[PDB]
DNA sequence: GGAGGCCAAGATCTCAATTTCGTACAAGAAAT
DNA sequence: GACCCTTCGGGAGGTGCATCCCGGTCTCGCTTGGCCTCC
RNA sequence: UUAUCGGCGAGACCGGGAUGCACCUCCCGAAGGGUCU
C-alpha cells in the first residue's frame, strides 16, 4: 500500500464554472470563494471529486462488461453506491465503530468504494480544490440576452402561418404589459428591500412578509400570462468562471493505495480525459480542461518522496509516463477478483 | 530591478564577506522585542541568527516628552474609495478642523504629495503661514523658508531622517500631525 | 454515441463584434474581456451557440419543408422550443420524475433539441468561446458621425419644396439651441458627477438624485424639440470588435454524439456557412467568418483521439474531409423518423 | 430572398482618406486602424455604407421623379428616413408589438429601408 | 459448557441563531 | 542656408427584458443481560 | 496553572436555456515659395 500524491495543474481550455448553492446569492452568480467576498474563487474539490467518481463508475461498468444490448449487470442500488456512496437499499454493511479492518474485505473486493469511500467507510481518494494561479483569471462569462428569434431576422416569419403571427403579436403585447406591471411591482419590492438596510429587528418580520407577499403577487401576475408564463426576451445573468488558459493548482491524494485501487484511479483519469469536463454551463462548452499531474509516492519514515511519474491529460491524448503508473494500470486491468455487487 | 528573484540574498553574502557589517537604524524594529521584530532583517537579506552577531534595540528612557492624540474608530474614513484615490470630504473637514485648532508651529507629515495638495486646497490659511511641498520639490528650500518664520508645514514624503530644526538648534514645532499612516499601495 | 470535439480556428473576414450587456457599460460597446478589465477579449460562446442553433433550426425547417404558400408545419411554440429552448406554453417541468427516461426518446425523435437542450434537458452540444491567438487582434471600429444630408450634399435642397426647406431650417435651429441647452445642463450634470466622488453616503445619494433629476431635465428638454425628438447630427460611438483576419481558437463539443445528431450539427454548420455571420453589426458587414474545425473523437478509455476529419468553411465553399463526417451527414439526411413536435 | 455576397476589390484611382473621429487625435489625422496603433489601416465600412445609401436615395428620388419646379414629392422626414435613416417625427420604435409581420410588407414597399435598415 | 462476543433497551430532553485588508516618497549613484 | 506658421465648429440616441426548481442524512460517546457461537 | 489521559470522523458533480440586436458618409479651406556658372 502506497500513499500517492498527484500534485499538478489544471489548465483551462474553456471557462471553468460551478454553481454552489452556498456561494451564489441574490446579488448574482459567484464562484465558491476562498474564504471571503474579496477572495480568489476556487473550483470546489466536490465537483472534481464527483466527476472523477462518475468516471470511475463508468470505468467499472465498462470493465465488468456491457451485456444484453448495453445494459450493465448492476442494480440501481449498486450504481448509486458506486457513484455517490448512497445505499438506497440500506443493505450496505454498516461497519459498527470499533470494527477492526473496517471494510477491508469490501475494500479488497470493491476498489472503487475503497477509493471514493462510502458512509461509514473512509474514501482513500481525497480530491482537493483547484486554486487558481495569479490574480484575476476569473470573469463573468456567459451573459448575453434572449432575443425573439423573429424580431432578429425577418426570414423566419415566412415560416409562420397567419394564426401563429397573431399568436406572436399577442405574446409580445402580453410580455410588454407583464413587464411593465412586474417592473413596477419590483420597484416597490426593491424599495422595500432598501428599507431592510434600516434594520430594526421588529420591522424585519413585517418586511419579509411584505416582500414575500409581493413576490407571490409577481408570481400571480406571471401566472395570468396566457401566451408565455415567462418573458422570452430577457438578459441572461452572467456566471463567474475561471478564464480560458487559467492555471488552477490541484492536489489529489490516495492514502494507502493498493496497486489495484491506484490503477482504478488512473483508469478513471484516463476515461475522464475523453470528456475532460468540470462544472456546469456545458452548453457554452464550459469546463473543458487539460490537466497534468505529477504522481509522487511517500514511503512513511523517508524524508523525501519518490516520483512515480506524470499524468498529462491533453486534447491530443493522455501521456501516463512512469513505470509505476503503468504497473498500477496493468494490475487493475488484470485483477479479476473485484466484486461490485451487493 | 526588484527582489522578485530574492536579490536580497546577494547583498546578504556581501555583509558576510566583509569582516563585519553593522546594520543600524532608528526604525530597525517592528516590535520592541529584538528577535520578533528584526525577523524582517533575518528574512530579507538572508542573514540568520547563527551568522547574526547581535539583534538588539537600545531606546533611551528619559528622552524628550510627548503628548499623543489619536483619531478613534468613529473618526471619518480617510478614503471614500482608495482605488481611484479619492479622499472622503468628511475626513478632509475633520483634518482641517484639527489643523486650525493648533495654536503654534506644527509639522504635518502627510503621505502623498497629492494628499499635500488636497489638504492645502482645503485649508483656508486661517493659521500662521502654510508651507506646502509641491510634487517633486526639494524639502530644504521649505525648511529654510520655515526657519525665518515658523508656522504650519505640510510636507508629505520628506523626512528621510531630516528635521526642521532652528539655527542654534531647538524644537520649533510643538505639534506634529501625521494625517494618515503612510500605507503603501497594493503592488500587483 | 461518441464524443466529437471540433477544435479549430475562426478567421475574421470582417470585424467580429458583440455587445453583451454585462460587459458593456457607460463607456460604450465593448467586447467581453475574458477576465478583468484589461484581459484579452473573447467572442462569447453564447453568441456562436445562438447563431448555430438558429442555423440548425432553419436546417430542420427546410428538412421538414414548407407548404405551398411557404409556411412551416411547426407551431410558434415549436419554433421557440427548437431555436431557444423555451416553452411558451409552459409545459416544460424541470425535475418531474416522469421525464427521467424521457431522454432517449426525445433525443432520437428531436436531434435538434438533443443537440441544443431545453429547460430540463441537457444540451448535447457545448459551443465554447472563440479566444484570439495573438495579441492586439481587437480594436475600436465603426467610428463615424451622422451628418445632415443637405449640409454634406447641397443638391438635395433642390429636391425639397419651400415649406420643406423652412422645416429643415426650423429643425436645424431647434437642434442648435436645444443642443446648447443640453450641453449646459450636461456639463452641470458631469460637474456634480465629479462632485459626488468625494461625498459621504447621504450626500452621495443626494447627488445621485440630483443626477437623476438632471437626466429627467435632459429628457424634458428633448421633449420640447417639436421638429425632432432626437438630434440628427451626432458622433456615433465606436464598438469594440476583433480585427479582420484575427485568428480565434474555438472548441465545440458534442457529448455522446449519435450519428444523426452529429449530422444535424454538420448541416447546421453548412447552413451557417451559407451566411457565415457571427455576432451583430450587420451594417458594416461585421461578423463574417472563415472557420476551419478539426473534428476529433475520443473513445473513453483510449489514450489518444482519432481525427475523423476537418470542416473548412471558406467564402469559396464548405469542404468536409474524412469518411466519418460524410457518414454522419448522410445518416442525418436519411433518418426520416424525426418528430420535432416535442 | 437570396443572400448576395459582393466580394471584390476597390482600386484607388485617387488617394482614399477618411476622418474617423475616434481615429484622429491631437497627434494628427490618422486612418482608422484595424486594431492597435501599428495595424494595417482600413477604410471604414460606415463611410462606404453612407455613400451607397445616399446613392440609393438619389436613385429613388430620380425614379420617382420631380415636379415641374423640380421638387421631389417626398418630405423632409421621408428624405431623412430614406438616406439618413433618422426619424424626424419619432415614428421608429424597436421591438414594439404591431410591427411584427409589418416589416416584410414595409420592406417590399420601401426597398431602401429594407436594404439599409 | 462455561467463556467470550454481538445486539436491543432503559423516558427523559435543551436551546444559541451571522452582510467585503493596504492605494508612496525619497535620494543617490562609477555602470551590471 | 537662412526663417516662416500650425484653423475653426458640429454633435455625442432612442428600447427591451432580467426564468422556472430541487432538496438539507445516518452518530455518538453506557451498562447490562439475552442469545449465539465456540475453545 | 488546583493536574496527569482523548484527531471527531466518515458520502455526495448542483446541473440543466438563451444570438443582445437592431441607424448613421464626419466632412467642410488652402500653390510652401524664393535665392545663388
Amino acid at each position: 500500500m502506497r500513499t500517492l500524491n498527484f500534485n499538478g495543474k489544471i489548465s483551462t481550455l474553456e471557462p471553468l464554472t460551478v454553481t454552489v448553492k452556498n456561494a451564489v446569492s441574490t446579488s448574482g452568480h459567484r464562484l465558491p470563494r476562498n474564504g471571503g467576498f474579496n477572495a480568489a474563487p476556487y473550483f470546489p474539490g466536490t465537483s472534481i471529486r464527483g466527476t472523477l467518481r462518475h468516471a470511475a463508475h463508468k470505468v467499472i461498468v465498462d470493465r465488468v462488461g456491457l451485456n444484453a444490448d448495453g445494459k450493465s449487470p448492476f442494480d440501481l442500488a449498486e450504481h448509486f453506491m458506486l457513484a455517490q456512496g448512497v445505499d438506497i437499499n440500506g443493505e450496505a454493511e454498516t461497519f459498527a465503530p470499533g470494527e477492526i479492518n473496517a471494510g477491508a474485505e469490501l475494500r479488497s473486493k470493491n476498489p472503487l468504494i475503497s477509493l471514493f469511500g462510502r458512509w461509514g467507510l473512509s474514501g482513500k481518494v481525497g480530491i482537493g480544490n483547484a486554486i487558481p494561479d495569479g490574480d484575476n483569471q476569473w470573469g463573468m462569462f456567459g451573459g448575453g440576452a434572449r432575443s425573439i428569434m423573429f424580431q432578429r431576422d425577418e426570414s423566419l416569419m415566412e415560416f409562420l402561418e397567419t394564426d401563429q403571427v397573431d399568436r406572436l403579436e399577442r405574446l409580445l403585447e402580453e410580455q410588454a404589459e407583464a413587464s411593465v406591471d412586474i417592473s413596477q411591482i419590483k420597484t416597490e419590492q426593491d424599495a422595500l428591500k432598501k428599507a431592510m438596510k434600516s434594520a430594526d429587528k421588529d420591522t424585519k418580520a413585517e418586511l419579509q412578509i411584505k416582500v414575500r407577499e409581493l413576490d407571490e403577487k409577481i408570481q400571480a401576475r406571471k401566472d395570468q400570462k396566457q401566451e408565455s408564463r415567462e418573458s422570452i426576451r430577457r438578459p441572461i445573468d452572467p456566471y463567474e468562471a475561471f478564464i480560458t488558459g487559467a492555471e488552477l493548482s490541484h492536489r489529489m491524494s490516495i492514502k494507502n493505495a493498493t496497486d489495484e485501487e491506484a490503477g482504478l484511479f488512473i483508469s478513471a483519469l484516463i476515461r475522464f480525459a475523453a470528456e475532460p469536463r468540470f462544472g456546469g454551463h456545458a452548453n457554452h462548452n464550459c469546463g473543458l480542461v487539460e490537466a497534468h499531474w505529477t504522481v509522487t509516492t511517500w514511503k512513511p519514515g523517508e524524508l523525501v518522496p519518490v516520483t512515480l511519474g506524470e499524468i498529462v491529460i491533453t486534447p491530443n491524448g493522455v501521456e501516463i509516463t512512469g513505470d509505476e503508473l503503468f504497473a498500477m494500470v496493468k494490475a487493475f486491468n488484470e485483477n479479476q477478483s473485484f466484486d461490485f455487487t451487493a | 530591478i526588484a527582489v522578485n528573484p530574492f536579490i536580497g540574498m546577494n547583498v546578504g553574502r556581501y555583509c558576510t564577506q566583509w569582516r563585519s557589517a553593522l546594520l543600524t537604524s532608528a526604525t530597525l524594529s517592528i516590535t520592541s522585542t529584538p528577535e520578533t521584530g528584526m525577523e524582517w532583517l533575518c528574512k530579507a537579506l538572508g542573514l540568520t541568527s547563527d551568522t547574526i552577531s547581535i539583534r538588539k534595540i537600545f531606546s533611551p528612557d528619559v528622552y524628550g516628552s510627548m503628548k499623543l492624540t489619536i483619531a478613534g474608530a468613529d473618526f471619518p474614513k480617510v478614503f471614500n474609495d482608495p482605488k481611484e484615490q479619492i479622499f472622503s470630504g468628511q475626513w478632509l473637514k475633520a483634518v482641517v478642523e484639527q489643523l486650525s485648532c493648533i495654536q503654534g508651529p506644527a509639522l504635518v507629515l502627510t503621505a502623498s504629495h497629492y494628499e499635500t495638495r488636497m489638504i492645502a486646497n482645503q485649508l483656508g490659511e486661517v493659521s500662521q503661514p502654510v508651507y506646502i511641498q509641491k510634487a517633486g520639490q526639494a524639502l530644504s528650500e521649505i525648511i529654510k523658508q520655515y526657519q525665518e518664520k515658523p508656522g504650519i508645514l505640510i510636507s508629505a514624503g520628506a523626512s528621510v531622517g531630516v528635521s526642521p530644526r532652528g539655527e542654534n538648534g531647538e524644537q520649533i514645532f510643538q505639534d506634529l500631525i501625521i494625517t494618515r499612516i503612510p500605507f503603501l499601495p497594493p503592488d500587483r
